[PDB]
C-alpha cells in the first residue's frame, strides 16, 4: 500500500489522470461558487458582480 | 545478428510493370518452391445489386474449364507436377495463386495466364456449379463466425456495396447467367489492375519475360467507356440481431469505423488491438494472461473465445472485437470489453504499449513465413499500398508509436464514437444499444 | 408445492434474516447486545410516539405540556420516564455493541463497521437533540454550549452557528426544528439499521475465537431467538428497575426548571453518554482543537480497520492486547467521570492525561503491541 | 531468555487449551483463505475438526483437561508454507504491476 | 459446420496420423 | 462547422462538459434573472414599489 502503490507505472497514471482530476476539481470549485453565491469570488468576475 | 541487421537483409520486392500495366513483383530467397499468382482488384464491394455474387461464380469456374485447355486437363496439369492451385476472393480482392516448385515457373505462369485471360464460362458447368454455391450458402449457414461478420458488414455499411456480402444472396446466383459473370470478367479482370505475385525460388527477370511472353494479350481498355469506379462508402453505426435461442453459444461482434488502407494510424491502432489481445477456451495461460480482459475472460469462465479484428478496406474499415460466450455472459464482456477500449483511451501504461509493439512485431515476422504468405503480401500490398512495405519500414513505425500516441489514436477512433454491434443467437443479455453506446464514453473523463 | 416461508418474497428476507440465518454457535452473550439495540430502538419510537401526542413544541408551553404528561395524562409518567431511561439503555447497548466490535475483531466487516459508525454518529445527534426538548435549564443551557462550538469553525462558523439557530440564540425557531428532526431522525436510523444488517449478513457474524465458524453453524430460530428473547428480557428488567424506582438517577435534577435565558445554572454538563466526548473537548485549549477532538473521539472508529496489524482477527488470545483494551476502557469511564467533574486542578491535568491516553492508546499502543504480538507466535 | 518468554506467552495465550494448533487462530484474509484451499486433504480435514471442536468448547465455556493441550514443541506450523507462497506469489503480481 | 457437396468435403479425408498441438497464446490444433 | 468545433473543443470529455454545465449556469442565472425581472417590472410599470420609492 505505501510501496504498491508508489510505482513508475502508477506514477505515469496519475500524469494522465491529473489533468481530469484537477479540472474536476475546478468543477467543484465553480459550482461550489455559483450554489453558494459566494461573493467575495463572484465580485470580480464582470456581468456577475451586477446581481449584487 | 541482431534484429536489426536480420531485419535489413530481407531480399527485396523487386517490382517491374508490363506495357500493359500488370505489375510483375518477385522475391527470391533460397528455396526450391515458389508461389505465383495473380492479385485481382475485383471484389463484392465493386458489385452491384442485381450481379451480387458474380465475383464468387468467376472463382467458382476458374479452374472448372478453359479454352485453350478443354476442362479436366487443367486440373490433371496441376496435379501431375504436385502443384497446390488455389484461389480466394474477399470483398476486395480475389487472386489465383499456383504454389509449386521453382523449376515448375514457366508452366506455373502459363496455367495462371489461361485461367486469368481464357475461361470458357461454359453454360452447362454454370448450371452445375449453380448447385454447388447453394450448397456453399448452406455450409456457411453452419459457420457462426462467417454469419455474424456478414451481419456486421451489412449492418454497419448498410446501403453501401461494401455491406454485400462476398458469395451474394441466395436468389442472385440462381438468376446469374454467363452474359453478367462475361460482363464481370471483362470488366474487372483487366490488366492495370492485376499483380503477378510470386515468391521463392523465383527470378525478377524470369517472372518478367514469362509475363511479358503470356500476359501481353491482357488489355486495359473498359469496353465502350464504362469504367466502374470506386465508390466512398458510409459507415452507419447501427445494430442487428438474429436472436436464435436454439443455438449453443452467443456470436457477438462490436467494431467502429477504424482507419483505411493507407492511413498510418492503422500502425498504433493494432498495437493497442494487441494489448487487448485474444483468448480462447484451450489456452492454458488462463488467469495469468497478460491481457486485463483475457486474464478476467478465464478467471471467471466468462467467455470461450473473443478476438479482436482489424478488418482495413481502401477508404474505411472495422476495428473492434468479437467473442463467443454462453448467454449469462454477454453484457458482463460488454462491459469489460469497452471498460478495456475507454482504459485504452484513457490510461495507456508504456508497459502495455511495449507488450503490444513487441506483439505486432511478433505477428509481423511469423506471418510472412513461407512463400505462400509471401506472395500473399506483395498482390495485397502492391493493392492496397501501391508498393511493398518492407519490414525495417514497419519496424520503423512501430518504434514511432508510444503510450501518447496509443491514447491519441484510440481516442480519435474509440471514444464517443457509435459502434456497429451485431449479434447473433441467444442474445438475451445483450445490452441494448443506448447501453452500449453510453459506454462508449467514460463519465469520470 | 412450495414452502411459504422460503418462497414468499417477504416471509423469504424474513426467512434469511433471522429465521435459517446460518450463525456461529459459540457467540458469547456480549452479541445479544445487537438486538438490544434494535429493541430498544423499537421501544423508543414507540414511547416516542406517545410522548409527541401531548408534547407541544413552543417555548411558551414546552415544559409544561411535559408535566402535564407527568400529572395529567393517564400512565404518562410511565411512558416520560421510560422514554428517558430508555435513551439510557440504548446507549450502553451501544456502547457495549462498539466495544465488543473492537474487542473480537468484528470492524474487519469494513461495510458494516462504517454504517455503524454513521448509526452511532445519527444515535448521538438524535439523543441530543431530544434532551433539549423539555425545555428545562439544562436543556436550554446545553444546546446554547454546543451550537456555540460551531462558531469556531473558520470562514464560515458563526454563519452556520446563526442558521442552526434560526436567530441569534437557542429559541422557538431552534426548539421547534429540534423536535422536527427528533421524530425523523429515528426513521432514518431504522433504515441504515436494516442496511447495516444487509451488510452483515453477506458475510455471516463472527464468532469470539476469530476463526471462520463456517463448518459449526446452527439456525437462528430454535436458538437464537430465544437467546436474545432472554437478553431482551433482562434489558428490560434493568430498564424497568431504572423507570420505576430511581427514574432520575441518570438525570439531572436542574433540568426540572424553566428554562430561563437570563440565569446559568451554576455547573453545566450534558447527559452521562456524553461526558466521554465532552470531557475530551475539555482537555484542549483551543475552541477548533475542541471541536477536533470531538469530531476524532468517534471518527477513529474508522481507522481500526486500517490500524489492525494482529495476524489474528479477535483479542481472547492476545493478552497484552486485552490488557490495553481494559486500559483503554477504564479511560474512558475515567473521561465520563471527569466530564461531569468541574473544570479546576486537578481536573484538567487528568482530563488531559486521559485525552492524550486514549487517543495514544487507540492509534500507538495497540497497533505496536499487535507488532510485538506476532513477532512471538513466529510469525 | 527470550525462548522462555515466548513458551510463557505460548501458556498465557489460551488457543493451546482447546486443543488449538497455532496456525488454527490466523485471520482469514484472501491470501490465508487460499492458502487453505491450498492444504492438503489430510491436513484440511485435522484443521476443520481442531477449529469445530475449539468452537464447541467455546460454546460450553470449557478447555480440554491438562494433559490434551497443544505444547510449545508440537505446535508445528503447517500453514506456514502455503502461506509464505501465497504471499511471495502476490508480491511477484504486484512487483510485475510496479 | 455441415457438408453437402464434393467440393466442402474434399480435404477431409486425413492421410496422415493425427498430431495434437496445444499452445500457450495460440488456440489447440489438430491434424 | 460551429457545432462541430464546439463538441470536439468543449464537449467530449465529461468533465469539462460539467465545466461547461458550471459557467454556463453561472452566467445563465445572472442573464435569466435580469431577463424576467425587466419583463415583470415592465408589465407592472407603476404598479411596484420599486417605482414609487422617488415619490416617498
Ligand atoms: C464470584 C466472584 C467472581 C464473579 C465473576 C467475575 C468475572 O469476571 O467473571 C467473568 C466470567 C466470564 O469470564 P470469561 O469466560 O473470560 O468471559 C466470557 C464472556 O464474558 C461471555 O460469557 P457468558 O456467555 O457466560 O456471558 C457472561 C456475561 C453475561 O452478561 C452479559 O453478557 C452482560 C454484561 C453487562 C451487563 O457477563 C460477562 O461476560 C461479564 C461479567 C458479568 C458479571 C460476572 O463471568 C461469568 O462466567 C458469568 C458470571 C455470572 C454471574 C454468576
Ligand atoms: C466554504 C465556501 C464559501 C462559503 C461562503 O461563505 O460563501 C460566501 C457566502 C456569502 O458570503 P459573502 O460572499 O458575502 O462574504 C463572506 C461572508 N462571511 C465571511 C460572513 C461568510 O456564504 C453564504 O451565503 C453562506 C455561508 C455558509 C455556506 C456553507
Ligand atoms: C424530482 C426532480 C424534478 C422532476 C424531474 C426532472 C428533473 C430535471 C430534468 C432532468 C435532468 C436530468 C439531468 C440532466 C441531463 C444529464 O446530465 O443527463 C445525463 C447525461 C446523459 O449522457 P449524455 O451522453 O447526454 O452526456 C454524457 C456524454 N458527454 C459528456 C459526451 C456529453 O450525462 C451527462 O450529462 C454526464 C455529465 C454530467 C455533468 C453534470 C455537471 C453538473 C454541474 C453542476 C453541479
Ligand atoms: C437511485 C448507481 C450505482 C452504480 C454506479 C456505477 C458503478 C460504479 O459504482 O462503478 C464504480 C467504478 C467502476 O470501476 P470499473 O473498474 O470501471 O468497474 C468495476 C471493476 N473494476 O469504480 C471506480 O473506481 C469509479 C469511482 C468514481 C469515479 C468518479 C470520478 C469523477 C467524479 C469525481
Ligand atoms: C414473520 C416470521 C414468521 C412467519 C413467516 C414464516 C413462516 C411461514 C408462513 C407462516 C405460517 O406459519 O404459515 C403456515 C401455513 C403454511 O402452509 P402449510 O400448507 O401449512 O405448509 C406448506 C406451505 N408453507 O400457512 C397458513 O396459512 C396456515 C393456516 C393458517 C394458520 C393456522
Ligand atoms: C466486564 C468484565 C468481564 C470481562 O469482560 O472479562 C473478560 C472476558 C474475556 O473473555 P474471553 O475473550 O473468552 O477471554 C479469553 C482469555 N484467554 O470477557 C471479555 O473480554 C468480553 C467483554 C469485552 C468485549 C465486549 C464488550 C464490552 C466491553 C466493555 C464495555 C465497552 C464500552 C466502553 C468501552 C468502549
Ligand atoms: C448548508 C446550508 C446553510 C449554510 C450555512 C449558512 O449560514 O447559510 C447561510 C444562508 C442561509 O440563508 P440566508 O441567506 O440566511 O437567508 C436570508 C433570508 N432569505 O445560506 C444561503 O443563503 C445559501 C447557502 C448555500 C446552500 C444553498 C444554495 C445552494 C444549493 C445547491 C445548489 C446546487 C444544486
Ligand atoms: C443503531 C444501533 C445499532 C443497531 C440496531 C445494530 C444492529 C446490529 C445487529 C442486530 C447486529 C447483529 C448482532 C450482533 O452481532 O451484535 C449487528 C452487528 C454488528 N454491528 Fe451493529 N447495530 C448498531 C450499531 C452499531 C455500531 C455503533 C457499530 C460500530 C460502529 C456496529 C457495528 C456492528 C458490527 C461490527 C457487527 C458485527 C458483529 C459480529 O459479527 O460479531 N453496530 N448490528
Ligand atoms: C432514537 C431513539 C430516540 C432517542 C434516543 C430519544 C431520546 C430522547 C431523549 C433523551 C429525550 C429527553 C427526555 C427527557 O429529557 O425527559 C427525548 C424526548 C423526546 N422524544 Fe425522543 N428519542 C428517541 C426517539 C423518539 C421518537 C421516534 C420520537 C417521536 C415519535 C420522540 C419524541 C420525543 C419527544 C416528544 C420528546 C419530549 C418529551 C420528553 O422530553 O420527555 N423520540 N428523546
Amino acid at each position: 500500500m505505501l510501496s504498491r502503490f508508489l510505482g513508475p507505472r502508477y506514477r505515469e497514471l496519475a500524469r494522465n489522470w491529473i489533468p481530469t482530476a484537477s479540472m474536476w476539481g475546478a468543477v467543484g470549485a465553480v459550482g461550489l461558487v455559483w450554489a453558494t453565491d459566494w461573493r467575495l469570488i463572484l465580485d470580480w468576475v464582470p456581468y456577475i458582480n451586477g446581481k449584487f | 545478428a541482431t534484429y536489426a541487421q536480420a531485419l535489413q537483409s530481407v531480399p527485396e520486392t523487386q517490382v517491374s510493370q508490363l506495357d500493359n500495366g500488370l505489375r510483375v513483383a518477385s522475391e527470391q530467397s533460397s528455396q526450391p518452391t515458389c508461389t505465383v499468382g495473380v492479385w485481382i482488384d475485383a471484389g463484392s464491394r465493386y458489385e452491384n445489386e442485381k450481379n451480387n455474387g458474380a465475383g464468387y461464380f468467376v472463382e467458382h469456374l476458374a479452374f472448372k474449364g478453359t479454352k485453350n485447355r478443354p476442362g479436366s486437363a487443367l486440373e490433371k496439369e496441376v496435379e501431375s507436377m504436385g502443384a497446390h492451385l488455389n484461389a480466394y476472393s474477399t470483398r476486395e480482392h480475389t487472386a489465383y495463386y499456383i504454389k509449386a516448385l521453382s523449376k515448375d515457373l514457366p508452366k506455373a505462369v502459363e496455367l495462371l495466364a489461361d485461367i486469368v485471360q481464357n475461361c470458357s464460362l461454359e453454360d452447362s458447368q454454370i448450371e452445375k456449379e449453380r448447385d454447388v454455391i447453394l450448397q456453399e450458402l448452406q455450409e456457411n449457414d453452419s459457420s457462426m463466425r462467417d454469419v455474424v461478420f456478414d451481419y456486421l458488414h451489412a449492418t454497419a455499411f448498410q446501403g453501401t456495396p461494401l455491406a454485400q456480402s462476398v458469395e451474394g444472396p441466395s436468389e442472385n446466383v440462381r438468376k446469374l447467367s454467363r452474359a453478367d459473370l462475361t460482363e464481370y470478367v471483362s470488366q474487372h479482370y483487366k490488366a492495370p489492375r492485376m499483380v503477378l505475385a510470386a515468391a521463392g525460388g523465383v527470378e525478377h527477370r524470369q517472372l518478367l519475360d514469362l509475363a511479358q511472353k503470356h500476359f501481353s494479350s491482357l488489355s486495359g481498355t473498359y469496353v465502350e467507356d464504362a469504367v466502374p469506379a470506386f465508390t466512398p462508402c458510409r459507415f452507419t453505426g447501427s445494430e442487428i440481431r438474429h436472436r436464435d435461442d436454439a443455438l449453443p453459444l452467443a456470436h457477438v461482434a462490436i467494431a467502429v469505423e477504424g482507419p483505411g488502407w493507407a492511413n498510418p494510424d492503422n500502425v498504433p491502432l493494432q498495437v493497442a488491438n494487441a494489448i487487448i489481445g485474444h483468448y480462447d477456451s484451450t489456452y492454458g495461460g488462463g488467469t495469468h494472461m497478460s491481457s486485463t480482459l483475457a486474464s478476467v475472460a478465464a478467471t471467471r469462465k466468462l467467455c470461450q473465445s473473443f478476438q479482436t479484428f482489424n478488418i482495413c478496406y481502401a477508404e474505411t474499415g472495422l476495428l473492434g472485437a468479437h467473442f463467443v460466450c454462453d448467454n449469462m455472459s454477454i453484457d458482463d464482456m460488454m462491459f469489460f470489453l469497452q471498460g478495456q477500449w475507454m482504459r485504452l483511451c484513457t490510461s495507456a501504461t508504456e508497459s502495455e504499449v511495449v507488450r503490444g509493439k513487441n506483439i505486432l512485431r511478433n505477428a509481423l515476422v511469423s506471418h510472412l513465413d513461407g512463400t505462400t504468405p509471401v506472395c500473399e503480401d506483395i498482390g495485397r500490398s502492391l493493392l492496397t499500398y501501391g508498393r511493398r512495405i518492407p519490414l525495417a519500414e514497419w519496424e520503423s513505425r512501430i518504434a514511432e508509436v508510444d503510450a501518447s500516441v496509443v491514447r491519441e489514436v484510440c481516442s480519435k477512433y474509440f471514444y464517443d464514437q457509435c459502434p456497429a454491434v451485431a449479434g447473433l443467437g441467444p442474445i438475451e443479455q445483450l445490452p441494448d444499444y443506448n447501453r452500449i453506446r453510453s459506454g462508449m464514453f467514460w463519465l469520470r473523463f | 408445492m412450495t414452502n411459504i416461508r422460503k418462497s414468499h418474497p417477504l416471509m423469504k428476507i424474513i426467512n434469511n434474516a433471522f429465521i435459517d440465518l446460518p450463525a456461529p454457535s459459540n457467540i458469547s452473550s456480549w452479541w445479544n447486545f445487537g438486538s438490544l439495540l434494535g429493541i430498544c430502538l423499537i421501544l423508543q419510537i414507540l414511547t416516542g410516539l406517545f410522548l409527541a401526542m401531548h408534547y407541544t413544541s413552543d417555548t411558551t408551553t414546552a415544559f409544561s405540556s411535559v408535566t402535564h404528561i407527568c400529572r395529567d395524562v393517564n400512565y404518562g409518567w410511565v411512558i416520560r420516564y421510560l422514554h428517558a431511561n430508555g435513551a439510557s439503555m440504548f446507549f450502553i447497548c451501544l456502547f457495549i455493541h462498539v466495544g465488543r466490535g473492537l474487542y473480537y475483531g468484528s470492524y474487519m466487516f469494513l461495510e458494516t463497521w462504517n454504517i455503524g459508525v454513521v448509526l452511532l454518529f445519527t444515535v448521538m445527534a438524535t439523543a441530543f437533540m431530544g434532551y433539549v426538548l423539555p425545555w428545562g435549564q439544562m436543556s436550554f443551557w446545553g444546546a446554547t454550549v454546543i451550537t456555540n462550538l460551531l462558531s469556531a469553525i473558520p470562514y464560515i462558523g458563526t454563519d452556520l452557528v446563526e442558521w442552526i439557530w434560526g436567530g441569534f440564540s437557542v429559541d422557538k425557531a431552534t426548539l421547534t426544528r429540534f423536535f422536527a428532526f427528533h421524530f425523523i431522525l429515528p426513521f432514518i436510523i431504522t433504515a441504515l439499521a436494516a442496511v447495516h444488517l444487509l451488510f452483515l449478513h453477506e458475510t455471516g457474524s463472527n464468532n469470539p475465537t476469530g476463526i471462520s465458524s463456517d463448518m459449526d453453524k446452527i439456525p437462528f430460530h430454535p436458538y437464537y431467538t430465544i437467546k436474545d428473547i432472554l437478553g431482551a428480557l433482562f434489558m428490560m428488567l434493568i430498564l424497568l428497575i431504572l423507570v420505576l424506582f430511581s427514574p432520575d438517577l441518570l438525570g439531572d435534577p436542574d433540568n426540572y426548571t424553566p428554562a430561563n435565558p437570563l440565569n446559568t445554572p451554576p455547573h453545566i454538563k450534558p447527559e452521562w453518554y456524553f461526558l466521554f466526548a465532552y470531557a475530551i473537548l475539555r482537555s484542549i485549549p483551543n475552541k477548533l482543537g475542541g471541536v477536533l477532538a470531538l469530531v476524532a473521539s468517534i471518527l477513529i472508529l474508522i481507522l481500526m480497520p486500517m490500524l489492525h496489524t494482529s495476524k489474528q482477527r479477535s483479542m481472547m488470545f492476545r493478552p497484552l492486547s486485552q490488557c490495553l483494551f481494559w486500559m483503554l476502557v477504564a479511560d474512558l469511564i475515567t473521561l465520563t467521570w471527569i466530564g461531569g467533574q468541574p473544570v479546576e486542578h486537578p481536573f484538567i491535568i487528568i482530563g488531559q492525561l486521559a485525552s492524550i491516553l486514549y487517543f495514544l492508546i487507540i492509534l500507538v499502543l495497540m497497533p505496536i503491541t499487535s507488532i510485538i504480538e506476532n513477532n512471538l507466535l513466529k510469525w | 531468555w527470550l525462548e522462555g518468554i515466548r513458551k510463557w506467552y505460548y501458556n498465557a495465550a489460551g488457543f493451546n487449551k482447546l486443543g488449538l494448533m497455532r496456525d488454527d487462530t490466523i485471520y482469514e484474509d484472501d491470501d490465508v483463505k487460499e492458502a487453505i484451499r491450498r492444504l492438503p486433504e489430510n491436513l484440511y480435514n485435522d484443521r476443520v475438526f481442531r477449529i469445530k471442536r475449539a468452537l464447541d468448547l467455546t460454546m460450553r465455556q470449557q478447555i480440554l483437561p491438562k494433559e490434551q493441550w497443544t505444547k510449545y514443541e508440537e505446535d508445528k506450523f503447517y500453514l506456514e508454507p502455503y502461506l509464505k507462497e501465497v504471499i511471495r506469489e502476490r508480491k511477484e503480481r504486484e512487483e510485475w504491476a510496479k | 459446420r455441415s457438408f453437402l457437396c464434393r467440393e466442402s468435403l474434399s480435404g477431409q479425408a486425413a492421410g496422415r496420423p493425427l498430431v495434437a498441438s496445444v499452445g500457450l497464446n495460440v488456440p489447440a490444433s489438430v491434424r | 462547422t460551429l457545432t462541430a468545433r464546439l463538441y470536439s473543443l468543449l464537449f467530449r470529455r465529461t468533465s469539462t462538459f460539467a465545466l461547461t454545465i458550471a459557467v454556463g449556469a453561472l452566467f445563465f442565472e445572472r442573464a435569466f434573472d435580469q431577463g424576467a425581472d425587466a419583463i415583470y417590472e415592465h408589465i407592472n410599470q407603476g404598479k411596484l414599489w420599486k417605482h414609487i420609492k422617488h415619490k416617498y
